[PDB]
């Protein structure tokens, strides 16, 4: 599958990899649906161009000074001027992952908690964001619920297609994060 | 000794060949790879093609600028200046790639295995 | 796969029959993706709370007079005031179908062309929607390209999990419309 | 055959609803009217010639308000104008209706052997 490697490893890597970088905004959320079923948390992600389902982020350019100055410009570019009320940062990385797609690519992963009303305040605002239209087909929340069928919500959620590893890597950060 | 020679390995169990030095025989049968693009780690004997250059009429994937990939056929060697070049055929067309734009799929890979494979 | 059947067959059925309307909600786009790549038309679904894509729309109940009443009702819920702007009316209706679930449910799909100013109020005010965060996890836009590699795009956004007949739907719309 | 009870699914791979043989259409064609209304023609393979569904079936029950779930039929009741079915889940029985007892794919399935009209 997706082969892991420590963040100095792949800053290590030479010219040839590409980096892109991918960030998971969760926030505690209260509410429940349909009275019974808790929310938990809400958690977005950005029905991409080409029809994946993926986190916010994308490519670091040469021009980025580092790489959370590139994933905060991209998650300006994709979410809209309200993911400037926030910054994610190197406490913020997880991990790194090199692709498994034919191009040679690294993934890094970041999760950053937010508070439920700037959660929402990104997905107002991401209709007017630079890529909305274009890049970015829109927002979605990630069910972290069963339905009774045992089939409806996540299981069925993790049906979709995804861009790289993010059905692993969103399990994996549920799990790490311990939001079930 | 395997040490020095050009491969071509996948650093994934199903992933894409790459090409690559082997740079040490770490015992238990695998193989401390140095791939063109500077990556380095320990590669089973069986994920490693001791096949250099990728011999002609082989189908190959070949790697674009920006995103872009396509499957084609090596026509062509060309070494200018120490570096190796292939000529890939598409569609009845020929492009030159550098030797990292080059690489094998899953499949393509397997094909090779047999008479390469280690 | 679902059974195709006549909307006066459909509503000479018996009381143990419900009724739900979806409508495909499309206006035209001529914006192009990186330049290059005409978007045509922007179509809207949604990202259901079961984890599935689907159009909106809902339940159509004793209160409504018709069908299409309930819809324009359920639409306001689930998309938002900016749906008051227009109406979907019979003109639209498009083809009615029985459902695959347990229970008798009979589905009628409607397709509105609507401008891409009214498109995009619908998708700014989504998520104040009362069905946001709920029964509704986002909207996102059908892309009706083929990216270079010959999978991203459409053919991609249509591997998703859809609800019911929905895909099918889909498709004879973007044919009989024209809109690919 | 006209005139029999029946148990039987409109979609390819659906759930088996009650209704009765109206017409046959001869060839293992079968015209039915399900008791909820509905009229369409369906293959003898997807018939199942059986009425009442019999005691210690594995049924799929309906209730109002949109709900459903599994049970066991552990009796029949017959009323004018309509039969009702002592459904078992969990220890408790409860009354159904007949267009409230439906098969899910695999329920009848089970009933093809004894019952299809295959």
């Amino acid at each position: 599958g997706a082969k892991r490697l420590e963040l100095g490893e792949a800053l290590a890597l030479g010219s040839g990899w590409r980096h892109v970088c991918h960030a998971l905004l969760y926030a505690p959320d209260p509410g429940m649906l349909f009275g019974r079923i808790p929310l938990r948390y809400a958690i977005l992600m950005q029905m991409r161009f080409d029809g994946r389902l993926g986190f916010p982020g994308g490519f670091v350019d040469t021009q980025d000074r580092s790489l959370e100055d590139g994933l905060n410009r991209e998650l300006r570019e994709e979410l809209g001027e309200a993911a400037a009320a926030f910054r994610v940062e190197r406490t913020d990385y997880r991990s790194s992952h090199l692709t498994e797609g034919p191009h040679r690519v690294v993934a890094h992963f970041y999760a950053k908690r937010l508070t439920l009303e700037e959660l929402l305040a990104v997905e107002a605002g991401a209709t007017r964001a630079k890529d909305h239209g274009l890049e970015v087909l829109g927002l979605v929340r990630v069910p972290l619920y069963t339905l009774r069928d045992g089939v409806g919500g996540l299981p069925t959620f993790l049906e979709n297609s995804f861009i790289g590893s993010a059905r692993e890597q969103l399990l994996e950060a549920l799990q790490d994060l311990g939001l079930l | 000794s395997f040490v020095g020679l050009r491969v071509v390995a996948k650093w994934s169990s199903n992933g894409y060949f790459y090409s690559g030095k082997i740079t040490r025989d770490v015992g238990a049968g695998k193989y401390k790879l140095l791939f063109d693009d500077g990556y380095e780690c320990d590669v089973l004997g069986k994920d490693i093609l001791l096949c250099d250059p990728i011999p002609l009429d082989t189908e190959v994937t070949a790697l674009s600028e920006d995103e872009y990939f396509s499957a084609g056929v090596v026509k062509g060697h060309r070494k200018e200046s120490g570096e190796l070049y292939y000529s890939i055929e598409k569609e009845g067309q020929r492009k030159w790639y550098k030797r990292m734009a080059v690489i094998l799929s899953l499949e393509q890979g397997n094909r090779l295995r047999e008479q390469y494979g280690l």
